């Protein structure tokens, strides 16, 4: 799961 | 409910193209079409400035400046020419980013960035802005080493002053998630934790929220499920997150982490909650993602786990497909079905190979 | 006059920065009417384009101006607008003959030349010439010859600028003449004269003839000076220009200085007439000097005519008129008045660089 | 007398 | 090695700033002996000229240094000296395979390029290529293809740089291959191959043949891959270069993968020999994998050879070796070990961008 | 007793010329010839820097860098080339100034000034230095309007900082004497008086001394002889002035002002004193100037007043010749000899005309 | 196997 | 008399 920014 | 600003930039560029082709109709149609939307757009200083520049060069070509004018080459022409060219490339880049064509976006951003050098007294936060835009774009296509390079170039600039504490902090967010995606989990942990201090010290709500979530993703990746669960809730505490589409990420991780420990009890809470945010935002991604949780943990069906996963691959979420299929692979191993655990490990590996192919053209 | 509309373009600039929409818009229309004459100068146009660009940002069609100083274009437009503002402020002060302020403005504009994207060197030549002419008018001859010579060397590189290059060599010529380097001045004029002839430019040929007249006048070759003054009067445009008052005046002054008082008086009457035609008080005082010297001598009225020339701070000319009178009265055996005019010629030399303006 | 230009 | 003397030129730079005369002077002589070989590179010379210029200011023939930092030249020499320092520091870190630091140095030097008076664009191409190759070595393929493509477009403008332009198209080619864009990689190589042939450059033709072998190997066209690996071995220079270990190794690995175990073993023995000749532990471990897979199978010794490859952080290669072993053991009907090697191939893919260096 | 630094710069330029002509002998002779004098010269950072640059380009052409070297065009070549060209023109200008060829000096200074722009990070006092050098040179040839223009450009820069109070003050000295020579006596009075405050406030001895003397010249020119006399003594108070050749100016003015009032008593004091400084410094100018005072006020001889005046004209001191001959002209008028008063007025006028002709060539 | 260059 | 500087 790619992170949030 | 404002109309996205990259879309308006696309029209400004189409208007600009019609002016060089000296086509009176298509320009006037784009001109009318843009002034309708220009306040309703997502306020941008750059969009207005580009519009006025195209509006004046429109008058030169077709309005004759009221039927009396001199040929278009004069002294100002040179200066206007490079401002218009800059804007054209910056907005060509913003539109491709909006469409998720990160390679093409990087090409335009890099042309625009070079022209910025030629514009007098451009102040240094404008360069930090292009470093960050390029760095985020590389990150979206999983070119993490360069991504960290550009983003820290931006962060080196924003950190030079008091007034850009918020921007410098956003830079740390992208440096951080790169380390997590690079798998340098231990460095990423320290990095996020330093950022969280600075975010707390200044009280920026959305950066604090995101650092918590990203700290959740790190320990999830480490295997520290209980600590990962602690941080995912910490992020859901923040009240704005429930209303942003980015909240789908936290609700989803909460469901996926709880199901991965025995707690099919509370996990279903978040699944039911996630499926609602899913169409509430019409997010097919997280409806496919939650249906995987369902057909894995609730009344299982591998044939249906495989097709929602197929939809994610068709959307070229290869990084996420790879980690989902890795989990399925380990699950079936924990169960003792190794033929299907091997079948999903084969799928997770094929996903890794698509991350490196880049699912878009290149010149 | 072209300095005057350039002045209006600057008033439009002032009303915009003072955020007063209506006064800005009259000047914009007044300029577009006075610009539709297609009366040369694209710079007036370019400046107008740049000012309408910031008129729009500031009042027209913009719902939020708070972000105007933060715009990206502001930096580039400011340098060009300020440049033109400074250039035209300088043209207007030159028109008013405030040569020190003109040079101040021209020089501010001159520095901005490096920073502008595509200027090629004929714009450098224009400032070289403009500053040099203003320095010439306040009698700074070496710097004047240096700036204009820079302009001519740029202009000499293109057949397209041969008229400009010739106009520069004239200003070098009159500089050497004012300095008294008469032989250099003569050589310089005749070399300019040949190729003003090749291209057949009427107005430059006329002036070189007049100036060659001044050269040989100051040398003492009166009949050769007389010949050249007539050659310049041949050109028909000159008698209808206010510049013709100089050559009509010199003709009268040269002939009186020889024996030929009857024809001298003819040109005198013609001078007095053009003086009234152009409301030129300088040339009426200059002719009143001739009259009260050579016909109906009255030393007191010569002195009042000279006093009027001194009030207009034409000190170079007062010095040479008064020195001539000094020479006449000594030849007539009167030494008290020849010495008193020599004192006045010397006092005038002392004023030449006293400047008259604020500085 | 200054020259003309 | 040419990175090594560039490293010494930088130690001369360090001893000068530390004001220690003697240590500076040994390095100056050591460089002048190692420079008299006329062993190409005028940059080593130019940097030497610039350093002797500041050696003299600092110690030699100067009675008062207190005014050295105030000198006018200091500003200009500092930018060139720092540039070269950064460029050679980068060449040395590339030699040591610290690709992140090399890129850091190259990029500091790269910014100084605008500020230097007469660089023309082949110096920009060199940094484009150098940075791109370092990014390629750490598997940043898109930025690598972009930088080198910038270099080739500069090099393509001159018949004088056709070898350089071809060298750039090779690095684009291997990038597309590593990315798995095999069909683009093939097209790219053959277009490079035609005009490496036109100019008859032996070393680039050899490599394109080898790389076309890797392309069709990864495609699956084993006999066509085998043909191209042999064409590259034809070139006699290659067997004597350490680079030949790759193609000898691939020949052994391709033939074992077909039925031809006897000739495969021939190349294996030849690989083991060059491994000892060049003290190349990587290619001994790679061949030990072939041996303990296809002759005398011992899964534990295959795993120790793979473990040694992982300690050298050759994660791209460990991923593809381990995935191949995974495929073999599954075809042999053993799924526990085929799955365990697939786990190791997947773990390796995860390491590829973990970086190894400080970063 | 140091050897003037402009003279050494002349040799450096001759050495530079021999290097481009690749003449081994003449270069080596100039090289030896310069290293002998380079410490004995008037310390200059610029002279050393130029020498090293020529020394290195000497090695390239003849020493072969010890018989092993690459052709002269490389990357540094460009940078060295513009530094050497700058120095060549600056020292060509300093040498012509030393020789009192102010026109040629201005040409070189102006070429050097333009090349300074092209050298990276030249700091702004270097531009103020060229503004001042050009301005002083114009003043020496009596081009006062431009002189005031350049000198105030330098003064605008030095005034931007604390550390250049002394330099800014020297600029005021030249602005001031221009106003005096322009005859704007009243403005010059105020100007000098403001400078004297700042010179006193900071206690700079030589600027205070010069402002007093220049204040003396102003009131002398105004006619206020008694006040002029007050200030000339004030300047002679300063103890350093008696030992500099510039002191000849004050002793001379003291003699000439006292003689112009009845005090032939004390006037002779200064004449005897002036004639001694005259050859003490071998100053033919002030020996001719004082002999004019003698043959005017002490045992008069007009035939000899005219020939020492002739020597000043041969030295092209036209500004001073004009004012001396104006005084003689008024003296003979006060006496009642108008034929000779007119004869010297004619001479003073002819001098004014030579000031405007400039007694040197021009391209 | 990475390519050679 | 010209001034001193
Ligand atoms: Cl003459
Ligand atoms: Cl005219
Ligand atoms: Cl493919
Ligand atoms: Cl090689
Ligand atoms: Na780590
Ligand atoms: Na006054």
């Amino acid at each position: 799961q790619k992170g949030m920014y | 409910k404002k109309v996205p600003s990259p879309y308006v930039g696309n029209l400004l560029n189409k208007w600009h193209d019609y002016i060089m082709q000296e086509k009176v109709h298509e320009s006037i149609e784009k001109r009318t079409e843009i002034k309708q939307l220009l306040s309703q757009a997502e306020d941008n200083k750059d969009l207005v400035d580009y519009f006025i520049l195209l509006d004046h060069r429109h008058s030169l070509c077709f309005d004759q400046e009221a039927s009396m004018g001199d040929v278009v080459n004069m002294l100002s022409k040179g200066s206007h020419d490079l401002l218009i060219n800059f804007y054209f490339e910056l907005f060509a880049g913003d539109y491709e980013f909006f469409k998720k064509n990160y390679v093409k976006a990087i090409s335009f951003y890099e042309k625009a960035e070079q022209k910025l050098s030629s514009i007098p007294n451009i102040e240094e936060t404008k360069f930090a802005e292009f470093h960050y835009k390029i760095g985020v774009a590389y990150y979206e296509i999983d070119q993490h080493l360069v991504s960290v390079n550009k983003v820290t170039k931006a962060r080196d600039i924003y950190k030079k002053s008091d007034m850009w504490n918020l921007e410098a902090i956003q830079c740390s967010l992208v440096v951080g998630i790169n380390l997590y995606d690079m798998g340098r989990l231990d460095d990423a942990d320290a990095y996020f934790r330093d950022a969280l201090t600075e975010a707390l010290d200044h009280g920026y709500d959305k950066p604090i929220t995101k650092i918590y979530h990203n700290l959740g993703l790190v320990h999830w990746q480490k295997g520290s499920l209980e600590l990962a669960l602690h941080y995912f809730r910490e992020a859901y505490s923040h009240e704005w997150l429930r209303d942003s589409p980015k909240g789908q990420q936290t609700v989803y991780m909460l469901s996926r982490v709880l199901y991965t420990m025995g707690q099919n009890e509370e996990a279903y809470h978040w699944y039911e909650l996630g499926i609602e945010m899913a169409r509430k935002f019409d997010d097919h991604e997280y409806k496919a993602k939650h249906d995987i949780l369902y057909h894995l943990y609730e009344q299982p069906s591998i044939d249906e786990v495989k097709q929602s996963l197929a939809f994610l691959e068709e959307r070229n979420l290869w990084p996420d497909v790879s980690k989902i299929a890795k989990g399925i692979s380990e699950l079936y191993e924990k169960k003792g079905d190794l033929v299907t655990s091997h079948e999903f490990l084969k799928r997770a590996f094929y996903a890794k190979e698509q991350i490196q192919r880049i699912t878009e053209a290149l010149g």
